[PDB]
């Protein structure tokens, strides 16, 4: 600690005084995150063995909600043409829990692949299917043209180009009828400078990528301010308070000290915060508890020693905190 | 079912000012003694309220639209009104929703509905051992593709007729955030005949349903084929914009006060 | 930028992406420290008179 | 005329002065 000074200083020579040199924190020695136990796992890989999936605006969906999904049946290692990615793999995705599960599958053309992107525009994006901001998965996607292409088009797909208006976040329209198109309604029939709203595939399997099917399966991911019911493979790393540790606790992550309080909460609130906006009380989404979120001890470093010519004796002194180490 | 009742007309749509109505807790988050801000769609301070009135030969129920969202705020005596319906064509051509109270629990499915033009409940027989019991139902006759269905925690409701100026209240608020609906009920005791008394009350949530239907328009099924009656109810129906509260919390975090400014 | 919590941006986006966000979370904490610490060094002359 | 609490939690240190209360009713 006196040399500690001589670099703060910048000389090889201390005055006597006080001086503040570092910065001392308390680290998690370990994680709580506490939740309760798991439903069921989503069907990743089962959706890829489907002879023929929907089109974009017709995807169906199989509800299987409580990520972590499933991790066993993985074909998404360079098993298929296209690799575009967002968000996390679902290798990881056992780290995290997420509410509701969504799987999807739709068949895309070349261009509209950079069209797919969470809370992004384009014209399969808003006028048919738009991906939450809460997807953090891959975007599989396969070459079909060996298949689903056809001599002349495929007319057996379908997919609507046009829309009165974009489309918000996990919303459908299954309606093929003819509406408005552009910002001007025409009143039924087509005519006055408006456009059939259907379209059709117009796959040629000898044309360029843009032309050509991809088959494309993307699990719909949910992430709020709800409880979340899952945690990891393992659960608990049973809490032990008074101690400074690492938590993540109704999708808040932070590192602090537990300890219990007496704050009061309505039934249907999950967590509080402080003036800062920042987690301040929480409460057990497994079991029936009420937490305070206590920040770990940190401060500043005081080096209080002589002169260099005096003598070397140091005495460090920790500004507003209580040492249980020494 | 199909066949509307002879004493139904159209009542004319009075107005009346609701003092503190509107105000509820924006979030989960829990504060004490401190004062928050916060924008979300919100009940305009000293706005008109539609009044309307139900009696034995005049019953109007007419429809609105839930586009800038709804306030609902409904005194009762015997609790007449049995829930709502949400649906765009409130036909079987796409799905509705329903809240059905039996005093019991809450009933919240999701299906395609056949949606006759009157619908209600029978109820018969009141003189021996009347209970208040729920018979027949009219509302649909068949429902198929249910993407949904809900049973919500047990609770207590007064279906005992009484004579004079209403006592019981329930103010209930149905907001759709990005395709989920949340239900706010709260019950106080007030002595009122016509019009609002001047008080405070804060609104607690119920149930949050993750359903994500479009819903632009909600129909009236409530009190109680053309030979039926009606008894006396009365509800109202709010407007909600996206306005601004600033709301005070106590020790406990109950609501002592609200505060909106667009007034003076 | 996206969002303001750290683990949010690093947990989604990628190490080479991440960099932009994090760059704009960082200017922007610059400029509104140093505005706090120059306006303590001009109330401090205040105070000193 | 706790505020100072809450605030020493995101990094804001406020240290303590050199001169107590006590010690300036004593001065004066």
């Amino acid at each position: 600690p006196l040399s500690e000074t001589k670099c703060t200083l910048k000389s090889f020579t201390v005055e006597k005084g006080i001086y503040q040199t570092s910065n001392f924190r308390v680290q998690p020695t370990e994680s709580i995150v506490r939740f309760p136990n798991i439903t069921n796992l989503c069907p990743f890989g089962e959706v890829f063995n489907a002879t023929r999936f929907a089109s974009v605006y017709a995807w169906n969906r199989k509800r299987i909600s409580n990520c972590v999904a499933d991790y066993s049946v993985l074909y998404n290692s360079a098993s298929f043409s296209t690799f575009k990615c967002y968000g996390v793999s679902p290798t990881k995705l056992n780290d995290l829990c997420f509410t509701n599960v969504y799987a999807d599958s739709f068949v895309i053309r070349g261009d509209e692949v950079r069209q797919i992107a969470p809370g992004q525009t384009g014209n399969i994006a808003d006028y048919n299917y738009k991906l939450p901001d809460d997807f953090t998965g891959c975007v599989i996607a396969w070459n079909s043209n060996n298949l689903d292409s056809k001599v002349g088009g495929n007319y057996n797909y379908l997919y609507r180009l046009f829309r009165k208006s974009n489309l918000k976040p996990f919303e459908r329209d299954i309606s093929t009828e003819i509406y408005q198109a552009g910002s001007t309604p025409c009143n039924g029939v087509k005519g006055f400078n408006c456009y059939f709203p259907l379209q059709s595939y117009g796959f040629q399997p000898t044309y360029g990528v843009g032309y050509q099917p991809y088959r494309v399966v993307v699990l719909s991911f949910e992430l709020l301010h709800a409880p979340a019911t899952v945690c990891g493979p393992k659960k608990s790393t049973n809490l032990v308070k008074n101690k400074c540790v690492n938590f993540n606790f109704n999708g808040l992550t932070g590192t602090g000290v537990l300890t219990e309080s007496n704050k009061k909460f309505l039934p249907f609130q999950q967590f509080g915060r402080d003036i800062a906006d920042t987690t301040d009380a929480v409460r057990d989404p497994q079991t029936l508890e009420i937490l305070d979120i206590t920040p770990c001890s940190f401060g500043g470093v005081s080096v209080i020693t002589p002169g260099t010519n005096t003598s070397n004796q140091v005495a460090v002194l920790y500004q507003g905190v209580n040492c249980t180490e020494v | 079912q199909c066949v509307n009742f002879t004493t139904r007309t159209q009542l004319p749509p009075a107005y009346t000012n609701s003092f503190t109505r509107g105000v509820y807790y924006p979030d989960k988050v829990f504060r004490s003694s401190v004062l928050h801000s916060t924008q979300d769609l919100f009940l305009p301070f000293f706005s008109n309220v539609t009044w309307f009135h139900a009696i034995h030969k005049r019953f109007a129920n007419p429809v609105l639209p839930f586009n800038d969202g709804v306030y609902f705020a409904s005194t009762e005596k015997s609790n007449i009104i049995r829930g709502w319906i949400f649906g765009t064509t409130l036909d079987s051509k796409t799905q509705s929703l329903l809240i059905v109270n039996n005093a019991t629990n809450v009933v919240i499915k999701v299906c395609e509905f056949q949606f006759c033009n009157d619908p209600f409940l029978g109820v018969y027989y009141h003189k021996n051992n009347k209970s208040w019991m729920e018979s027949e139902f009219r509302v649909y006759s068949s429902a198929n593709n249910c993407t949904f269905e809900y049973v919500s925690q047990p609770f207590l409701m007064d279906l005992e007729g009484k004579q004079g100026n209403f006592k019981n209240l329930r103010e209930f608020v149905f907001k759709n955030i990005d395709g989920y609906f949340k239900i706010y009920s709260k019950h106080t005791p007030i002595n009122l005949v016509r019009g609002l008394p001047q008080g405070f009350s804060a609104l607690e949530p119920l149930v949050d349903l993750p359903i994500g239907i479009n819903i632009t328009r909600f129909q009236t099924l409530h009190i109680s084929s053309s030979g039926w009656t009606a008894g006396a109810a009365a509800y109202y129906v709010g407007y909600l914009q996206p306005r601004t509260f600033l709301l005070k919390y106590n020790e406990n975090g109950t609501i002592t006060d609200a505060v909106d400014c667009a007034l003076d | 930028a996206i969002s303001s919590v750290l683990n949010d941006i690093l947990s989604r986006l990628d190490p080479p992406e991440a960099e932009v966000q994090i760059d704009r979370l960082i200017t922007g904490r610059l400029q509104s420290l140093q505005t706090y610490v120059t306006q303590q060094l001009i109330r401090a002359a205040e105070i000193r008179a | 005329t706790d505020l100072i609490c809450a605030q020493k939690f995101n990094g804001l240190t406020v240290l303590p002065p050199l001169l107590t209360d006590e010690m300036i009713a004593q001065y004066t």
